[PDB]
């Protein structure tokens, strides 16, 4: 008989870098609000 | 959509996009309607918005 002492099997486990991983970022455009005095289209009429 | 398209064009212009639409480019469009349309159809860089 032989003993597995020296030849024992190996388990594996990755060295995950999640602890130092950057996050996913969401973008939102800062709308030029119409609540603030934004301009409007100058629909014109004629006084005949 | 003519009513809502005006609001949409306001939204785009206020946010800095040069929107070409018939009701606003009336003067240039009047010179030659088909040429006016072709100017934007041929140009590959112009984004076209389809109001369904």
């Amino acid at each position: 008989v032989r003993e597995p002492g020296s030849q024992a099997c190996l388990a594996i486990d990755p060295l995950v870098g999640e602890e130092g991983g950057a996050a996913v970022a969401k973008l939102e455009p800062h709308l030029q609000p119409r609540g603030q005095p934004a301009p409007q289209p100058l629909h014109t009429l004629v006084l005949a | 959509t003519a009513m809502e398209v005006v609001k949409f064009v306001n939204f785009l212009l206020v946010n800095g996009f040069q929107t070409a639409i018939d009701i606003f480019e009336d003067r240039i469009r009047g010179i030659d309607i088909i040429k006016w349309m072709e100017r934007y159809l041929r140009d590959k860089t112009v984004m076209i918005i389809v109001a369904i």
